[PDB]
């Protein structure tokens, strides 16, 4: 599977400068947690086994994750990627579903794929969003994470007071629709391209 | 005394100007309220200002002309 | 453009992308055409009670869904 | 009034 | 570092640039074309198509072209030490000039117009406008 | 004051396509009984019809104005 | 003393300086409104002011002509 | 007969000011569904109460004007 | 030949407007239409109401001025 | 001795507008154009006939002055 | 006789200039208020400047027409 | 006779409109090159278009100003 | 009087244009803040050097008003 | 020869129309050059190309001036 | 000097003209250097082409008018 890292470590380093320069821009806008609304996990995962436990650390922040917004009050839907968080969820979470996909990762890792998925969730418009994965720090060592993602929601109560320092070609008000939606590719591409690295130096363990 | 007349006309042929000026205001306060509408409460105050003078031409383009018209 | 015909700016790029990989040369067209496969088996669920299970295959059959 | 038709009417 | 621009111009795929010093960059925004250079503007725009120009420190008058579908740029102004402005190019599909053709470029606009024939669909009748005009960049811009 | 201003308004609404009718068809009589060719009269024919369109284009705008009274 | 006449046209030519203002503006209006529909209750608000003054000085043009047409 | 005419000509060109406003606002309606075309009306009603304002000026120049050709 | 023809030619002073007006409107066709192919036969629509008054009112100044010019 | 002389030059004064109409006409097609340069003969199309309409405008201040010569 | 109060009147005919350029100024700067509010008070600063000249031109003109009224 | 210089002298004031319309046109010019250096002549092209119509124009007005100069 | 008056005024129009030109350059001062603050000082030589030409103009102008007052 | 003077100074009155013109060109020069530098050259001529027309109509109305002031 | 006093006077409308021509330019050049500081140098090279131009035309009419004082 060596060779399968190195080819993913390559696509990393690859597409990584491509999503980071837009989500470090639009995370100058503050993300409050703790804030209410509808709730809309995507829990991100692999399809196959042999992978140590990295898909049971990212089911145990989801349930952590979930047990909380619940306890406050706020509703749920979990979104997810891979067959393992299914089987992991399927029966202690599964009346909060609302959409899952599978055999991804069947073919190398593209645009198109994380377009879709941006696309489902746009159109399952929820107040406020989360993501979870496992950054690759090293080839012998992850870290999993909980990346809080700025809504339309979100935004529409905001002035956007800190982007102030930069001039939109378009402004702001016609570009920032085309923006978000780039934002939410760009962040899905670099999740999975990192789910996919530690998954690997895992099966090699 | 008929000249008068054409002379407080002519005093009075400038307020043009003073209400395209005043339709550039508020065009510009409608427009930035439309970008960015959390800071109306500003937006308002400076265009007052603004009027602040144009009224003030105004009424001179106003008063003179009765001056020129009587006197 | 787009917005107005009810549609999102990822749809766009991705279509407009498959077009320029459309107007390639051989040797790269292949390899582009290759990288840029699409296999997606979306889910849906409702409390649980599956309502549809759908493969995809190429964009567009994808994004009209 | 050379210009009658513009002179005469005012400032005759 | 030094008071260059440090271009890094990235498909998802294959990043071409990373950190690399150049004098001039052009870029096809979409109200039109722009040119960045060092000292130019925090900016962000949004790409339509057409060819990236890149012209670097050692060349001056030697360039390289890249086509370009659709996509984004930031330009960033220096740290307060570096002197280095920088700016991302991210575009969905960025391609090389010698890996072009005219001949598929008039096939797929044929067959754009014929599956546009049927115009029914809002979608349909933008996405045949939209490849006229990315194919026709595509066409004054090939070999 | 306003009523005067209101009244105008509904007059000038009322007689907009009286005019197009009635004023803008004595010109083409006018223009009929001082030229006699055919190729002017066909570029007439043309502007006929186009003032036809005018008509029928002022007739809406006057419905309009009177629905949003 | 034809030059009353005279004088309250020269007067009345102002209205093409009035005329633009409210045109810009409604531009402005519409602009604005074909980018944040959800705060047209204030945008018209605000442009009614505008008017709440153009108008006013129109009125004069109008007034003083009448004026300068008797008196 | 010699200066009624005059007045009657020089009060129709606030016309030619007005015609400048109409062009601008239909051109702001235009290019407001060139941007949002989700909402033509809504616009529309704007449009028309804008144009009703300067159709009224337009009707009092004119009339002036022919007040003053008979007067 | 006397200042009813003065009179006749200064009420063709307000074609200006006229015509800058309706620059202004197929301007802004062309503008939005560049913008938004899609929907140019709506445009053209709003464009031509436009015109049911510029054309009108410049056709009232030329049969104004003929009315000055043959009192 | 020639005033259907001075009459003629008024009336011929008007074509500033229409050139400047004309002008901002031409201009946005071409800005039209260079945003999409595919989308030609549609402007083409549109901006021929505003300029039909500008051309006839023209034409009839070129013959209205010819008259008032020609008396 | 009494081209003294012409004078004056026709030196109170440039204000609508002046009008225009201040409302010019308030516009841009409620503009690049709504851009960028961070700034705000600096650019109220550069505004005052400009209106330091046009005011003093403006005064020049009432004062200067005053001058003509009496002699 | 002087005062068909006078009638000259007025009907060239025609020609500053003229002008800032060929100058508007090729401004446009000037920026589409920049915004799409990529074609740099159709643009030219549909500019000489106009500036043929607008340069009609100014000849007729020369030539109508040295007609009613001579005479 | 009358003559010498007349012509100081009228000198005296060509004030307003000033005016304008002041006002679209502060606005440009203004706007171009607003977008780059970073290079403020840099922008208001700029505009200074404006005025060592237009404000020129002014008092030119002004100045021969008195000496056509003068004269 | 007053007459033959005041038809120069009413034949200079193109120039104003002239400036503006080429104003708005050069702007738009200065402009698309900081928006993309690398095609700077080409750009001037185009102006030039411009100026061109310009300038044989600014020359033509000094001259035209000329020659009505020595008759 | 009578008559060649007005004659000067009216020498001098274009003088605004110009003015906001040379704003206009100035404007840009600000905006087009609040945008790429860089290519200041540049831009006002360009620059100064433009207002050359417009000087030239500026000292004509000035020159123009005190030959019109005195011719």
């Amino acid at each position: 599977a060596a060779s399968k890292l190195r080819m993913d470590q390559r696509r990393l380093e690859n597409g990584l400068p491509f999503a980071t320069p837009v989500q470090k821009l639009v995370q100058r806008i503050p993300v409050d947690p703790k804030e209410k609304g509808t709730l809309a996990v995507l829990a991100l995962s692999s399809d196959k086994g042999l992978c140590g436990g990295v898909n049971s650390f990212v089911a145990k922040q989801a349930r952590i994750v979930i047990k909380e917004n619940e306890m406050a009050g706020n509703a749920v839907q979990v979104y997810g990627v891979g067959d393992k968080i299914r089987s992991a969820l399927q029966r202690t979470f599964g009346d909060r579903f609302k959409r899952i996909m599978t055999e991804v990762t069947r073919f190398p890792w593209n645009f198109g794929q994380a377009c879709i998925i941006a696309d489902r969730l746009m159109q399952d418009n929820p107040a406020r969003l989360m993501v979870i994965y496992n950054h690759f720090k090293s080839a012998v060592a992850y870290d999993t994470l909980t990346l809080n993602v700025l809504t339309p929601t979100q935004a529409a109560q905001s002035a956007k007071e800190q982007l102030n320092t930069f001039e939109f070609e378009p402004e702001k008000t016609d570009v920032w629709k085309d923006l978000q939606d780039f934002y939410y590719a760009c962040t899905v591409f670099g999740c999975m391209l990192d789910n996919i690295a530690s998954e690997q130096s895992a099966r090699m363990s | 005394a008929g000249v008068a007349s054409l002379s407080a006309a002519i005093a009075l042929m400038s307020v043009g100007g003073v209400a395209q000026g005043i339709g550039s205001l508020f065009a510009a306060l409608v427009s930035g309220t439309a970008r960015n509408p959390s800071i109306k409460e500003d937006l308002f105050t400076y265009t007052l200002i603004g009027m602040g003078f144009l009224e003030f031409l105004g009424i001179i383009c106003v008063l003179m002309s009765a001056v020129l018209l009587y006197s | 453009m787009w917005r107005s015909s009810g549609v999102s700016f990822t749809r766009y790029a991705s279509e407009m992308a498959a077009l320029l990989r459309q107007c390639l040369k051989e040797p790269y067209r292949t390899q582009a055409m290759q990288r840029n496969q699409i296999h997606l088996k979306e889910t849906v669920y409702q409390q649980g009670q599956v309502l549809t299970r759908e493969t995809f295959n190429d964009i567009k059959k994808a994004f009209e869904a | 009034y050379p210009a009658s038709p513009v002179q005469e009417i005012f400032l005759p | 570092f030094k008071n260059q621009l440090l271009l890094t111009l990235s498909s998802p795929s294959e990043a071409i640039y990373v950190r690399t010093p150049v004098r001039s960059v052009t870029v096809p925004g979409s109200e039109g074309a722009m040119t960045m250079t060092n000292g130019h503007s925090q900016t962000v725009a949004r790409l339509k198509a057409g060819e990236i120009i890149v012209r670097k420190g050692e060349t001056g008058d030697e360039v390289e072209r890249f086509f370009l579908s659709d996509g984004f740029v930031l330009f960033k102004s220096p740290e307060d030490d570096s002197g280095c402005c920088t700016a991302e190019v991210l575009g969905v599909e960025v391609v090389p000039v010698s890996m072009l053709d005219k001949e598929s470029a008039a096939t797929a606009l044929q067959e754009l117009l014929q599956q546009g024939a049927g115009a029914t669909d809002e979608w349909t009748k933008a996405r045949t406008l939209l490849g006229q005009e990315l194919l026709s960049s595509v066409i004054r811009a090939a070999p | 004051r306003f009523y005067f201003m209101y009244m105008a308004r509904t007059t000038f609404q009322a007689v907009r396509p009286l005019l197009a009718f009635s004023v803008f068809g004595e010109v083409m009589k006018l223009v009929l009984a001082t030229m006699s060719s055919g190729l002017f009269s066909f570029l007439f024919s043309f502007v006929l019809a186009f003032e036809v369109f005018y008509f029928f284009l002022q007739c809406y705008i006057s419905y309009t104005f009177l629905t949003m009274f």
